[PDB]
């Protein structure tokens, strides 16, 4: 009614965030993220491995997002992997295409050994908007970079972080587009759109999800909002 | 290493030029509806079964029908022999196509029903997922499945600073962006949209209009593929 | 912009229908309050109604049809019967000639038995209720089941049922044809081959005159050619 | 009755259309439609490690996919038993006929050989998958094209030393027929497949489905399979 | 490198000579019907359970019962250790034995029913697929499963231009052909037949005739194994 | 021909020919040559006029009148499905119980997994059994331990007039219910159940001795004296 | 090569010293009951759903409920990245915990029911399986699942001839024995007990007494956990 | 009860055992064992392979127990793998922790080739107490040692067997602890305990299984009974 969503949030406001870097210390880098009552923990494990034969002078980054049955009553009924896989690919597309990692500097022995960066995100608690929460957690975990070069001689250095991709997922309540949808709003309307943006104002990844269609105006407003709440977010938690 | 010489792409097309596209509908005998498409190097078979009630009643859904599209790639369909069966990539495609088709199919006309769409890509060029969605609407009108529109779509992206249309395999791997979009031509509503890479707000809005104007050239093919059945 | 005197212009899903009359199956009202085609098909107009028949199949059942169906589920009081339609049809225990108590439905009809029944009603969602009480409706036991396109059923039966009856004596077989395209055949081990062979010839070639005369000649040759 | 349910006689096949090089991004490929049964075979040849027992021999691996596009009832059943039997039956014909000559597929004796992947996708099922897969399989191996330029060397044509033709037969009533349509495939339980090469030898046989055959029936199936195998070889595999 | 010197096989048999065969029925305790077989090096256990009214989705096929024979190989049963569980070969054998048995089991007497035949080969020599079916009919008779016949069979093949019977593992691997066949003895009807390799029309018929002759001797080993279990004494076989 | 006896005409295998005059009954099938052959491995028992083949098997055939113990496997809207250790599950209609229930209330009285001592009301041609609980003494079984034995040894375990089964109860200090299907319900003290079991296994295994009563009584007293 | 020089363990503890243990209850939002536990290097999240009716009725067991505890390791929880999902080890752990939990849960009060216990290890030191079970009872009481007792347990084993308590990952891999035990504190009844390695009867009883002494202190840490939350 | 079980057995008595060495002559070692009406046959397959990177100077032993659907009517109904896995791990545990194998003597070329010991146990008939039956079969089978060293040159020798671990399973019937329960006794009482012992009086492995509890005294009695009946078992068959 009063310009506000089902909660006090305005159309461009996210829920409360809590980011806890180095939550799993025995990993090379890690981050716990709470977005309202959505809770995930991302973990990065860096290991020396063989690069792909086609790109021999580049390290590898593989992403995997686990929808643990603890996170929702309905989980393991289904559990449809379709949602859990989709989030892995969107989160990985945003991280990959933002060139956040800079994977040419992850070469140990050209064409034989590179640094493989496993990014695994375990969802512990589900309250809507898994895509944005997962991306935040992944970003934060990649900033505790700590690549173990000491096992390969060398020198422990910080995995290079070249950008800050912030993904924003948006849904259409009535005639108004809102962002960071809660679990009520995520089911209230069919159709979401996620837009991942870097601090240079570039769009790095997009993904329309769920059943439903969006006008061209909606898409224009979603790109504009994602850049605008994406800028606000970048300064507040990733200074 | 670079993609264009004369404002000419490696394969000789201008910036907004489509690859060769063929569509024949009704090629399959068992399937209720079917459509074969050739889009560049892409050769994709689509067959459509349904609508029917689910048995046993467990998977049933009382509001509307269920669109279960399955995208599968043949073992000889990609550059190196791939193991048959779905993977993380084909599962993400089968969902995204199922969601788009659910938006044009008049899903409320068959409650508790299931609609199977089998998309078998036998040889794959780039943008493969859209040739199957383009063929899915052709197979669906062949099957008598009610639709409010015929979904159609095309790719765009950034290559050497220029926004180009219908990217080729080379352009996809080494170019700067890929934007697959599928729309409902009547309304312009987007029912499928993904994006990879690096693009400014301006270039994305440029890319969209390019796709939007390619949809008219594509829809004509679809409409001509069902029109050759009678004649 | 287009369109003929009475059959207008063959449509595609979403083609706008700017024609006066009562919109019926195949036409939906868009968000712009215009009407558009739901199907790939033919726009059919008569003085009162505007339709788009499609070039499709998926036989819809309408009240009165005599059909063959396979029972798929045995309920406490009802049988679920697949009538080759988008929805399964229901046969209540009280629409049968059998005196049964609830749960004894398995003594009379089990799943998978084929029945020749009549469509009692079709609701809006196209769900069918069946009956077997009328004369001639019965369980079908033994024999071979053949499926043809439901649009080809009226020609295979023929005017007044002449074609179907004519085959039966020529093929030395009993044949029951359902409006959904299922055809029940049981005769000798040979006559089943001819009855099938005739039906496919009739299905494929239904549009020619003297269709009666070919089937008679075709069947007479098949009897002679081994003898 | 002296003829089949169609115009076919007991020894007549359905119309065949063979398409070599249907998948040009495969090393060898072939689309086959046998009536309304449609499959496309695709061969992908790659360098790999040989089996430890035979380090001086190439590998041939066969797989046949019964895609759910191919029949309505698929996932009713769908029995996986059937898809696997056809892969083993088809592979048996190619292997035992010595078509491939797998000794010439050695790159570095005991380290690198040529792996010949024969993958057959079934797109439309109207009976007799076995013969249709064999026809697609035989033809696809005749676009031999082994990529020896990737291992230095020189691209040569994969050796094809024989032309096995598999024939599947059922008994309708008292008459044995071959290439059963789906309708005839269900009118009688029990089919028998006999694969023959051009030397008059039998290379593979297989009794399938539930049902029995008399000793004479197997004797008629062998005579008919050799004879219609000869017709097929001369018409499409000269 | 050759299999014969004096028209004698590596193991000493004439051409149409069986390897040693044993069958004991009713050796398993839990199974409704059971049979053990030793055929050369083959050691195979068979268990039969059923018929029952089943349970699972679309398994309530109403015409007849379902013969679910499952052929499984122990990990220690073959030349090199094999991974536990079924594979592509064991699933092909499981079908072909199920098809064969569905022709002798009087399958119409139990509609909506299910019949399990678990064939567990503990050690394999060649021709294992026949040895298990041969024991399966014994295990089905031990369980009171109605049958119209006792399916029995034997392997044959070409070794160095000669047609021989009951091929050994060495004769299977290095021979020219292998032909496993199972029949219904009353009628001579073939329910199971495969063939691998290279053979002429004449040689194949000669190999069929050899298998039919062997089924006489194999049938008798099956019968006596039933007779033995609950004593014999006085005559009437 | 072959050897035959004077009233039990020799042992037979599946497919052995049966050259005896009389009305062929269960165990015998007619072959394609119009001769009769044995369906089972068993004895070619030949009674007056009728000619059976009894087999050497188990799989208890339930026939009308038998009192059996069964586990409820499914609760329907109007019937319970009960496994009676027979090739087909048996049905207990709601009307064949002493309980006043409305349809759908079946879970208040009998749930799945529950054991019942009922009587076989009827056996149709397919061996499908209908049960009842209305007669005195038939009831739901709560608590205790369930034992399975071969049904062919049940008649000796019950004994003439129920002597054996009662005699055990007092020595074993337990309540014991025996089904004709081989299921025996035992519930006593935590100890009493142990002796009761030990006795039945001795009786089933040694069901040939004439002095069975004696040993079983002494064996229970010996287990009794040893405490 | 050896774990001790001055009768001091690699981390400085005496023989019968527990590693530090924390437990916080009610930390999940969706789960009916929850518990986070920190036991030395171990970080384990436990969530409880249920008791509710089983669907489909096929898996239904009709005397009592079924305790389905599922033990999963996060991919980043162990030394090297491990592929997500259960394996032979985690299935065995899920069973042995499901079984122990069944002895304290009043299972009979909910026939045909299911009780889900999800144990998600985010970071694993040694003895993981007791750590989840000890946290599991807290979640169960946090969810109101009736119990007749609060299960608690601890590890012990032999390292260089000395019997030690709550072994670390290093002492587990290279020590001589490992004995995980979980008990019902009212009675002292063992609901979970395993043993690996080489030990004499005398040493085995010594190890048990040491474990029983530690469970008094751990059970209080469980009590506190539930206390604060309300 | 009064000193007898449901069968004639005393509380500390096993069922009749028949152990058959070299039952599968085409395996490196094998043994068929029947414990009452529980029948299993274990098979040992020895092959050259690469050792684990952490232990490059040790051979490998991998154990697996198959509860074949043939062994019980309710088998493949379920089939719950939980029981089949537990037995494979418990059986493995006895053999491994008793150090029976001496896996250092199975090294061919240090860090490149070792001997892989496949120990596979198929259950044919289930009449209770699988653990003890599997262990006896496993131990006996390992004693047809026969390692094929002629294939790596060398000389076929007998695989070294350094101890004889005997596993004992115990349950509480009423108030008395019995060992080697039949299947019937296995269902009269919830709760079993396995204690594996060596001939030196050491305990190598323990495992409490199934739902139910045992008091400390019960655990104490079971250790003594398993040691004692383990000594008896060792002398009769494993001279």
């Amino acid at each position: 009614k009063g310009g506000k969503r089902i909660d006090g949030r305005l159309p461009d406001e996210f829920r409360e965030l809590t980011i806890i870097e180095n939550y799993i210390p025995r990993a090379n880098g890690s981050a716990y993220v709470a977005l309202g009552n959505t809770r995930v923990v991302a973990g990065v494990k860096i290991e020396a491995g063989e690069p792909f034969p086609d790109t021999p002078d580049q390290g590898v980054l593989t992403t995997n997002v686990e929808l643990l049955p603890i996170a929702f009553p309905s989980f393991e009924a289904g559990p449809p992997n379709d949602l859990a896989i989709e989030v892995s690919r969107v989160v990985d597309r945003g991280i990959r295409e933002s060139k956040m990692i800079s994977p040419e500097k992850l070469v140990i022995e050209q064409g034989k050994k590179v640094w493989i960066v496993f990014l695994d995100i375990n969802v512990l608690d589900y309250d809507g908007n898994l895509i944005d929460a997962s991306t935040i957690a992944a970003v934060a975990a990649l900033r505790n970079a700590v690549v173990p070069a000491s096992k390969e001689g060398g020198e422990d250095f910080k995995l290079p972080v070249s950008s800050t991709p912030i993904s924003v997922t948006m849904v259409k309540i009535g005639d108004t587009l809102v962002c960071d949808p809660s679990l009520e709003e995520d089911q209230i309307c069919g159709g979401r759109i996620t837009v991942t943006t870097t601090e240079d104002g570039h769009i790095r990844a997009m993904q329309k999800g769920e059943i439903g269609a969006f006008t061209v105006e909606d898409v224009k407003k979603a790109v504009k909002m994602s850049l605008e709440v994406g800028k606000k977010l970048r300064e507040k938690y990733f200074r | 290493k670079l993609i264009n010489e004369d404002n000419l792409r490696l394969d000789g097309r201008s910036f907004n030029e489509l690859r060769p596209i063929k569509i024949q509908a009704g090629v399959l005998n068992r399937a209720d509806g079917s459509a074969y498409i050739e889009w560049g190097g892409n050769k994709i078979m689509v067959g459509v079964y349904g609508p029917k009630e689910a048995y046993p009643k467990h998977s049933q859904d009382i509001d509307h029908a269920i669109v279960k599209a399955r995208y599968n790639m043949a073992a000889f369909s990609v550059d190196e022999r791939k193991r048959p069966g779905p993977d993380r990539r084909t599962m993400e495609i089968s969902k995204v196509i199922s969601e788009a088709l659910s938006s044009s199919i008049m899903i409320e006309q068959f409650p508790r029903a299931e609609i199977d769409v089998y998309i078998e890509v036998l040889q794959a060029d780039a943008g493969t997922r859209i040739a199957g969605l383009t063929a899915a609407t052709v197979a669906l009108a062949d099957a008598g499945v009610p639709m409010r529109d015929m979904v159609v779509g095309c790719t765009a992206g950034k290559v050497d600073g220029h926004m180009v249309l219908d990217l080729s395999k080379e352009e996809d791997n080494y170019g700067e962006a890929d934007i697959p979009i599928a729309i409902m031509p009547k309304t312009g509503d987007i029912v499928l949209m993904q994006m990879d890479g690096d693009v400014t707000e301006d270039e994305l809005y440029q890319a969209m209009d390019m796709i939007f104007e390619a949809t008219k050239r594509i829809s004509q093919i679809q409409r001509e593929a069902l029109l050759n059945k009678y004649k | 912009m287009y369109q003929l005197g009475d059959v207008k212009k063959i449509v595609l899903p979403g083609d706008p229908i700017e024609v006066q009359g009562k919109m019926r199956n195949g036409v939906y009202r868009g968000q712009d309050n215009r009407y558009y085609s739901e199907y790939f098909g033919t726009l059919q107009v008569n003085d009162q109604f505007v339709d788009v028949v499609p070039f499709s199949g998926q036989y819809i059942p309408r009240k009165g049809d005599k059909v063959i169906g396979k029972v798929i589920e045995v309920g406490p009081s009802t049988w679920t019967v697949d009538i080759n339609s988008p929805y399964f049809a229901m046969l209540h225990m009280n629409d049968t000639p059998w005196r049964m108590s609830s749960g004894d439905l398995k003594r009379y009809l089990n799943a998978g038995d084929y029945i020749y029944a009549k469509i009692m009603s079709v609701n809006e969602i196209k769900e069918s209720w069946l009956t077997l009480k009328e004369p001639g409706l019965k369980k079908l036991e033994g024999g071979h089941m053949v499926l043809i396109h439901a649009s080809r059923v009226p020609r295979v039966i023929g005017k007044g049922g002449g074609m179907v009856n004519m085959v039966k004596e020529l093929t030395a077989t009993r044949i029951i044809i359902g409006q959904n395209g299922l055809i029940w055949i049981d005769g000798p081990i040979e006559g089943v081959t001819m009855a099938i062979a005739a039906i496919e010839m009739i299905e494929r070639e239904a549009h020619t005159e003297g269709l009666t005369a070919r089937v008679e000649s075709f069947l007479k040759e098949l009897k002679g050619e081994k003898d």
